[PDB]
RNA sequence: GUGAAGAGGGAAACAACCCAGACCGCCAGCUAAGGUCCCAAAGUCAUGGUUAAGUGGGAAACGAUGUGGGAAGGCCCAGACAGCCAGGAUGUUGGCUUAGAAGCAGCCAUCAUUUAAAGAAAGCGUAAUAGCUCACUGGUCGAGUCGGCCUGCGCGGAAGAU
RNA sequence: GAUGUCGGCUCAUCACAUCCUGGGGCUGAAGUAGGUCCCAAGGGUAUGGCUGUUCGCCAUUUAAAGUGGUACGCGAGCUGG
C-alpha cells in the first residue's frame, strides 16, 4: 500500500519552510538514485495519520507528485519536538 | 455495520434453524428469571428438544425478508424460539410447564408444517397418536382446520346472535 | 432490591442432625423457630452419613414460614474430600499440588451429576477440570 | 472496638441468642472498656478477661518516661 | 540524591537557559515523560518525582532517568549587604527546555503508566506530556 | 435522542385553548389549567412547539423541548392529576388537616399552619400519611417540599417530613 | 464538604453541574462528595 | 537609542517609551504614531468569523458535558445511543490465605457450563457467603450517536486598610 | 537648610484573611457540646498584678477579651518612664 500525494516545492530555506509549516504542510525531500534530489510537500494532517502505522517506515511507498509517480522507501524524519508533527521528512528512491 | 462478529456470522445459522423447525413456537421472555430457561436448557441438548431465545429485533426484520416456515407478524416483543424437528409433542409438552410461572398465552402462536397452531389448536397439536398413524391423523387434521373450520365458524357466531 | 427470592445460600454444621446442637446456635440467632426446627431438625437429617458440613438452602416466601432444606456438599468440597489430597496450592501451576487420575474425575462427575451444569458428563467433568487446575491439581495421565 | 485497642481476634462463634467473640487484647488500654461496651450495645452486652501472657509493645511512652519516675 | 563527584569549578554563572533542546526523544525505554515547558529543575525535585512514580507504579518495571543535575546555584545568607563576594553553593540545578525527556520506563501497561506520570507532573515546575517509543 | 428536535407533538387529549402565547388547558379535573409561557422564542401551532432565534445563543431547538415539557405537564394536570404522598415519621406530631390549612409540627409548641394555595388540596388517611391531591405538578410539589422544610428527615435514624424520600439515610451511634 | 480549586469525582456515580456560575460536584452516594466551587 | 542638553503629538497624567528634531509669521493643504459614540477632532463605516464575560478592562499551578473551529476515527434500521421493561447466570459459595472466605478479606490462577447471556468480578454494602448495583444479556424504542485527538475563545482558582 | 526617635493617655477611623453575635454546608455531628466550613463588617470586644517592654507571664473577669492598616494613627494635644 501506502499512497500519498504531493506537490513540488517552489520555495526554499526556513522562511519558506515555516510559512508552509503554519499552513498545514510540511516539506520533504526525495533524494536518491541518479535523478537529482527532488524537494516536495505533503499535507501535514494526511501523512501524519500514517506516522503511527509502522509500515510507513518499513514498506515501500507510492509517491505521486504533480501527478507523476516515483515509488520510494522512507528515510529518517525530523519531528518538532513536543507537538505531534513531522517537521520535515526525507525519502529515499528505489 | 452491524455490531459483533457473531451477529454478521449468525445469519446463515439462525436462518438454518429457522428453516429446520417442522414444529416451531414463538414464545415470550420478560419476567422469566433464570430457572425456567435453565431446567430445560441442560437436559434439552441431550434429550432432542430445542429451546433458544434469540434476538427478536434481528429475527423480526430477518423473518420478513426470509420465509422461516411462513410466519413473521406476531414475533413483536421479547421472544423465544421453541422447536422440535420431531413429531410435535416434545415442543408442546414443554409449554404448560412454562405455564407454571407465567401462563398459557406466552406462546403467541406456533407453526406446524405451514398450518398455524394457536393455543386453541395447541392441545390438539399436543394430542398425538402412535407415530406411523399420527402423521396421517395430523395430515387429515391440518387439511380440515385450513378451510372447513373457517367457513363453518365465521357463520356460527353470527348465527348465535340471529337465533336466540 | 428485587422482591421474593430463589436459591438462598447457607452452609451448616455436621452435628447430630436429628438433635440440633452443633447446628443450634447458628440456627438460634437467625430465628430458626420450633417450626423451622420441624422442616430442618425432624427431617433431611440422620440415616444420612455425617462427614462434611451440609448445605442448607432457603426459599423465601412467607405467611410467617420460610424454609430450610438439607442436601449434598458442593463440587469444590467434593474435590478436596474425594482425591486424598493435602490441601490446595498457593500458586496454581506456578506452585503445585498432587496429580489426579481423569477416571477419578469421571466418578467425581458421576456423583455430582445431579443439578451440576453441563449438558454432557464430558462437559460436566470439564468444569470440575477447571476447578481442579484452580486448586493446582492436574487432571493427569 | 476490640480491634481499635490493638486487640487481635482469636476467632468468633454464634451463641444461643447472640454471639461470642474471643481475642487477645492489650491491657493498659481497658480502663473505660466496660462502659464503652455498654455504650455500643444499648447497655446490653458483657465481657470477662484474664491475662494470658506477655507479647511485644510498640508504644513509645512507657520506655520514654522511665527516668522521671526512677 | 544525584550529585557529581568533583567538578572543575564549584560556583557558576547565572547562565542562559535560552533555546530548544538536542536531548529530545524517548529513546531508551518504551515510553516516557517529555518536559514540554521551559525552566529550571533541582536535584531534590528529580528525586521527589522518581520516588513518587516508583512507589505509584509498584515495581517489576523500572524507570530510567534522562536528566542529571550538574550545576551549582547559590544562596546568599539572609540579611547580607549586597555584594561582598558571590553566594555559597546551596543546591544543584538541571536545565530544562522544550522536548527534554525526563523519565522513560518499561514494561508497564499504558493506562497504569498514564496515572504514574500524572503524579510526577503534579510534583514539578513544568507542564510534561507523555511520549511512546517509535522507530526511525 | 428524541425530544430535542421532534417535540412529542403534545396531543390534544381534551382540550387545549391556545391564544397564541398565553395558554389555557381546558379540561375536567382541576379545571381551566393555565400557564403563561409567553414568547420565549417558543412559537405554537394548534398544540405544537416551534423555535425562533434566542438572544445571543440561537440554541439548537432546546427550549422548545422545555416548552413541550411544561405544556404537557400542564395538560396532564387537567386530565389525570396526581398523588403527592408526603408522610411523617416524627412521633405523629400534630398533622391536623383542615381544608385549605394544614397544621403540622416539629415538636415546636406553636400552630405551624401553612395555607395551601387554591389550586391544590390535601387530606390525611391517618396522621402519618398525607396525600396532597390535585392539579399542577409545579405548585403542588412546591407545597410538598415547603412542608418538608417544616423539617428534613433527621439523618441518623429518620424523624421528619418525607415526600419522595424513601431512601432516608440510616447513620448510627458512636461510629461504625 | 470542601471548597476547592480542584473538583473531581469521588464515589463513581457522583455528578457535575455549573449552577449559577461555578462548577459544583453533587452526589447520591455518601454526601461527603458535595465539593463546590472549582 | 533617548534624556542629560529637545520642545510639540501620543500612551488619562507621565525626563529617558512610541512618534517626531521647534529660524520667524498664517483664521492654508497632507500625514506619522495614535485614533475615529460622547466628554474630544474623525467611521455608532462596509465585510465576515468569534466572545455572554462587562471578559475586554491585573495574575499562576490547576481544575471542568462552558462555546465556535478542525481533520482522523469507532459505532451507523440486520435497530444504534440510551430511556422503559426484563434476565443478570452455571460449577461456584473458586483454590490457597484461614483473625473470617464472601466475585468485592490478602494472593494465585483467571478455569469451566446449558447461554440470546452475565467478570472465579468494576462499585456500593455488610455479619463470614447473606444484602445491593453493575457492564453483559433479551425486548420495546425507532436515530443519529459515542469515544478519542488537534483547536480558537471564555470560566473559577482571584482576600487587605480614606 | 530638619521625618522630634519607643511605650502609655485622649480621640479615633477603616479592612476582613470574623473573636463573638446572626444564617448555612459537612462531619470519625445522637443529645450535649464540638471539630471544620462557606457566609456576613452591623455592634460589641475586660479589669488587675508585675516591669521603662511593646509584649510577656499570671490572678480574675466576659459573650468576646480578634487580627491588620492609618510616619508600625502619634507631642504646633499630653507624658518623657
Amino acid at each position: 500500500m501506502f499512497t500519498i500525494n504531493a506537490e513540488v516545492r517552489k520555495e526554499q530555506g526556513k522562511g519558506a519552510s515555516r510559512r508552509l509549516r503554519a499552513a498545514n504542510k510540511f516539506p520533504a525531500i526525495i533524494y536518491g538514485g541518479k535523478e537529482a534530489p527532488l524537494a516536495i510537500e505533503l499535507d501535514h494532517d494526511k501523512v501524519m495519520n500514517m506516522q503511527a502505522k509502522a509500515e510507513f517506515y518499513s514498506e515501500v511507498l507510492t509517491i505521486v507528485v504533480d501527478g507523476k509517480e516515483i515509488k520510494v522507501k522512507a528515510q529518517d524524519v525530523q519531528r518538532h519536538p513536543y507537538k505531534p508533527k513531522l517537521q520535515h521528512i526525507d525519502f529515499v528512491r528505489a | 455495520a452491524l455490531n459483533l462478529q457473531d451477529k454478521q456470522a449468525i445469519v446463515a445459522e439462525v436462518s438454518e434453524v429457522a428453516k429446520g423447525a417442522l414444529s416451531a413456537v414463538v414464545a415470550d421472555s420478560r419476567g422469566v428469571t433464570v430457572d425456567k430457561m435453565t431446567e430445560l436448557r441442560k437436559a434439552g441438548r441431550e434429550a432432542g428438544v430445542y429451546m433458544r431465545v434469540v434476538r427478536n429485533t434481528l429475527l423480526r426484520r430477518a423473518v420478513e425478508g426470509t420465509p422461516f416456515e411462513c410466519l413473521k407478524d406476531a414475533f413483536v416483543g421479547p421472544t423465544l424460539i421453541a422447536y422440535s424437528m420431531e413429531h410435535p409433542g416434545a415442543a408442546a409438552r414443554l409449554f404448560k410447564e412454562f405455564a407454571k410461572a407465567n401462563a398459557k398465552f406466552e406462546v403467541k402462536a406456533a407453526a406446524f408444517e405451514g398450518e398455524l397452531i394457536p393455543a386453541s389448536q395447541i392441545d390438539r397439536l399436543a394430542t398425538l397418536p402412535t407415530y406411523e398413524e399420527a402423521i396421517a391423523r395430523l395430515m387429515a387434521t391440518m387439511k380440515e382446520a385450513s378451510a372447513g373450520k373457517l367457513v363453518r365458524t365465521l357463520a356460527a357466531v353470527r348465527d348465535a346472535k340471529e337465533a336466540a | 432490591a428485587k422482591k421474593v427470592q430463589a436459591y438462598v445460600k447457607l452452609q451448616v454444621a455436621a452435628g447430630m442432625a436429628n438433635p440440633s446442637p452443633p447446628v443450634g446456635p447458628a440456627l438460634g440467632q437467625q430465628g430458626v423457630n420450633i417450626m423451622e426446627f420441624c422442616k430442618a431438625f425432624n427431617a433431611k437429617t440422620d440415616s444420612i452419613e455425617k462427614g462434611l458440613p451440609i448445605p442448607v438452602v432457603i426459599t423465601v416466601y412467607a405467611d410467617r414460614s420460610f424454609t430450610f432444606v438439607t442436601k449434598t456438599p458442593p463440587a469444590a468440597v467434593l474435590l478436596k474430600k474425594a482425591a486424598g489430597i493435602k490441601s490446595g496450592s498457593g500458586k496454581p501451576n506456578k506452585d503445585k499440588v498432587g496429580k489426579i487420575s481423569r477416571a477419578q474425575l469421571q466418578e467425581i462427575a458421576q456423583t455430582k451429576a445431579a443439578d451440576m451444569t453441563g449438558a454432557d458428563i464430558e462437559a460436566m467433568t470439564r468444569s470440575i477440570e477447571g476447578t481442579a487446575r484452580s486448586m493446582g491439581l492436574v487432571v493427569e495421565d | 472496638d476490640l480491634s481499635r485497642r490493638r486487640g487481635m481476634l482469636k476467632g468468633q462463634e454464634s451463641e444461643v441468642t447472640g454471639v461470642k467473640i474471643h481475642a487477645e487484647v492489650p491491657l493498659s488500654e481497658m480502663f473505660g472498656y466496660a462502659t464503652q461496651l455498654r455504650s455500643l450495645t444499648k447497655g446490653r452486652a458483657s465481657y470477662t478477661m484474664e491475662f494470658l501472657k506477655y507479647d511485644e509493645a510498640p508504644s513509645n511512652v512507657a520506655q520514654a518516661v522511665i527516668e522521671a519516675r526512677g | 540524591m544525584l550529585q557529581p563527584k568533583r567538578t572543575k569549578f564549584r560556583k557558576m554563572h547565572k547562565g542562559r537557559n535560552r533555546g530548544l533542546a538536542q536531548g529530545t526523544d524517548v529513546s531508551f525505554g518504551s515510553f516516557g515523560l517529555k518536559a514540554v515547558g521551559r525552566g529550571r529543575l533541582t536535584a531534590r525535585q528529580i528525586e521527589a518525582a522518581r520516588r513518587a512514580m516508583t512507589r505509584a507504579v509498584k515495581r517489576q518495571g523500572k524507570i530510567w532517568i534522562r536528566v542529571f543535575p550538574d550545576k551549582p546555584i547559590t544562596e546568599k545568607p539572609l540579611a547580607v549587604r549586597m555584594g561582598k563576594g558571590k553566594g555559597n553553593v546551596e543546591y544543584w540545578v538541571a536545565l530544562i527546555q522544550p522536548g527534554k525527556v525526563l523519565y522513560e520506563m518499561d514494561g508497564v501497561p499504558e493506562e497504569l503508566a498514564r496515572e504514574a506520570f500524572k503524579l510526577a507532573a503534579a510534583k514539578l515546575p513544568i507542564k510534561t506530556t507523555f511520549v511512546t517509543k517509535t522507530v526511525m | 435522542s428524541r425530544v430535542a428536535k421532534a417535540p412529542v407533538v403534545v396531543p390534544a387529549g381534551v382540550d387545549v385553548k391556545i391564544n397564541g402565547q398565553v395558554i389555557t388547558i381546558k379540561g375536567k379535573n382541576g379545571e381551566l389549567t393555565r400557564t403563561l409561557n409567553d414568547a420565549v422564542e417558543v412559537k405554537h401551532a394548534d398544540n405544537t412547539l416551534t423555535f425562533g432565534p434566542r438572544d445571543g445563543y440561537a440554541d439548537g431547538w432546546a427550549q422548545a423541548g422545555t416548552a413541550r415539557a411544561l405544556l404537557n405537564s400542564m395538560v396532564i394536570g387537567v386530565t389525570e392529576g396526581f398523588t403527592k404522598k408526603l408522610q411523617l415519621v416524627g412521633v405523629g406530631y400534630r398533622a391536623a388537616v383542615k381544608g385549605n390549612v394544614i397544621n403540622l409540627s416539629l415538636g415546636f409548641s406553636h400552630p405551624v399552619d401553612h395555607q395551601l394555595p387554591a389550586g391544590i388540596t390535601a387530606e390525611c388517611p391517618t396522621q402519618t400519611e398525607i396525600v396532597l391531591k390535585g392539579a399542577d405538578k409545579q405548585v403542588i410539589g412546591q407545597v410538598a417540599a415547603d412542608l418538608r422544610a417544616y423539617r428534613r428527615p433527621e439523618p441518623y435514624k429518620g424523624k421528619g417530613v418525607r415526600y419522595a424520600d424513601e431512601v432516608v439515610r440510616t447513620k448510627e451511634a458512636k461510629k461504625k | 464538604m470542601k471548597v476547592r480549586a480542584s473538583v473531581k469525582k469521588l464515589c463513581r456515580n457522583c455528578k457535575i453541574v455549573k449552577r449559577d456560575g461555578v462548577i459544583r460536584v453533587i452526589c447520591s452516594a455518601e454526601p461527603k462528595h458535595k465539593q463546590r466551587q472549582g
